[PDB]
């Protein structure tokens, strides 16, 4: 169906800054949302930033400020700024091939470890 | 807000009491006092932690003469039912015959046992007509050992594997002359069939050490509601966790994978990117405000209008305002 291939993701200093990028190849459908979930440990993976087709955003409200979404055509961008310590997780890219409202699928990729330490 | 104040990070955040932490019986105010008793025991009120020791001797219930303390309420025993934390040492040598078990310390959680009775218990339950002991919410015994002895009446306790909840070598138990094995077997004074060979405070299913399958709450059950049920919910950590009331119940599978009104399966009325909502945003705003409208589209997926359509919209493009 459909594959997710990410780049980016890294170490940083508290208060610096990174860019990931997830770009997607299959049967896409045309509304669809894509964007980025994460998990620190060892809590539960939560939606971090999600744009969709219609550019409409979806943020965490932990991230409101500092992150950006955005997107061009089937591949999205997401500048993170002013990073902190909590933010040290994995970020899984996402893609919700949305047809009907009863009739969706969610694929994920493989997983960008983000780490932000004086180190 | 929430900063830390003399080594407690304390705040009104706080989920039930704010942290508090109160001295052992011997110490400080409590200077002199043999026991817990009818007159010191108000100032255990609202404490969560006690630094030092906590005695419950006889003297308590039948007050003394000698220092004008009456006897000791056993309904005002529920002032400890805040303490999560002794430092200290627990040592019981009297409670209340009316009262069946020591659900006053149900919510007890950790005996650090940096100072033993003796030389050597930091756990200490002697001579009562308790049957079930009863410490549900207790999880470590970090360095005394435990006596448990003379209760003539008492079971359950040696179903508990006392070693899962220590902390240092050399840590012994003595679990001594209380009811029979075979005597408890035989009244049906067992674990519960939800329970797992861990052992159990007392009868009830929300008296495991842990359960066998899942837990819903602070009570053990055998399965979680996955397929079937009312408000049917997804396992966490071993534990049923419900499931967002926006998720169209969906029967012979599963309904959803996480908590939130995104990662489950169908919505249950309409879409707005990854969240199943029940109305399309009619007047929400963030930053450059400017109030989005959204329409349902025949299958009920919310698309956003026309920028310049701001009183509303029902069709794409130009027509719908
Ligand atoms: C009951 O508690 C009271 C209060 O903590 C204890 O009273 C103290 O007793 C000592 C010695 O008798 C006196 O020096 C203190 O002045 C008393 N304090 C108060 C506030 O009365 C009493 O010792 C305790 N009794 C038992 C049996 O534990
Ligand atoms: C104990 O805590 C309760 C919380 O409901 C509070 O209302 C009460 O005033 C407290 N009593 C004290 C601190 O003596």
């Amino acid at each position: 169906e459909v594959q997710l291939v990410e780049s980016g993701g890294g170490l940083v200093q508290p208060g610096g800054s990174l860019r990931l990028s997830c770009t997607a190849s299959g049967m896409i459908f045309s509304f669809n949302v894509m964007g980025w979930y994460r998990q620190a440990p060892g809590n539960q993976r939560e939606l971090a930033a999600t744009i969709t087709t219609d550019g409409s955003t979806n943020y965490a409200d932990s991230v409101k400020g500092r992150f950006t979404i955005s997107r061009d055509k089937n591949t999205v961008y997401l500048q993170m700024n002013s990073l902190k310590p909590e933010d040290t997780a994995v970020y899984y890219c996402h893609l919700k091939n949305i047809r009907d409202y009863r009739n969706y699928s969610n694929y994920w990729g493989q997983g960008t470890q983000v780490t932000v330490s004086s180190a | 807000y929430e900063m830390e104040e003399d080594g407690v990070r304390k705040c009104k955040k706080c989920e039930g009491p704010c942290r508090k932490v109160c001295n052992g019986i011997g110490i400080g105010e409590f200077k002199d006092s043999l026991s817990i008793n009818a007159t010191n025991i108000k100032h255990f009120k609202n404490c969560t932690s006690i630094s030092g020791d906590l005695h419950i001797l006889p003297v308590a219930f039948r007050g003394d003469s000698f220092t004008h303390t009456p006897p000791l309420d056993p309904q005002e025993l529920d002032i400890l039912k805040t303490v999560k934390e002794i430092t200290g040492f627990l040592l019981i040598q009297a409670w209340p015959e009316n009262r069946t078990d020591l659900h006053a310390f149900e919510n007890l959680e950790i005996i650090r046992g940096r100072t033993k009775q003796h030389g050597q218990f930091s756990l200490a339950v002697v001579s009562l007509n308790i049957t079930s002991l009863g410490l549900r919410s207790l999880k470590e015994i970090s360095d005394g050992d435990v006596i448990i002895s003379g209760n003539k009446n008492l079971c359950y306790a040696n179903t508990i594997n006392w070693k899962k909840l220590f902390g240092t070598s050399g840590q012994k138990t003595k679990i001594i002359s209380n009811r029979g094995e075979n005597s408890c077997k035989a009244t049906g004074q067992v674990c519960h069939a939800l329970c797992s060979p861990e052992g159990c405070w007392g009868p009830e299913p929300r008296d495991c050490v842990s359960c066998r399958n899942v837990s819903r709450g602070r009570e053990c059950v055998d399965k979680c509601n996955l397929l079937e049920g009312e408000p049917r919910e997804f396992v966490e950590n071993s534990e049923c966790i419900q499931c967002h009331p926006e998720c169209l119940p969906q029967a012979m599978n599963i309904t959803c994978t996480g908590r939130g009104p995104d990662n489950c399966i169908q919505c249950a009325h309409y879409i707005d990117g990854p969240h199943c909502v029940k109305t399309c945003p009619a007047g929400v705003m963030g930053e450059n405000n400017t109030l989005v409208w959204k329409y349902a589209d025949a299958g009920h997926v919310c698309h956003l209008c026309h920028p310049n359509c701001t009183y509303g919209c029902t069709g794409p493009g130009l027509e719908g305002c």
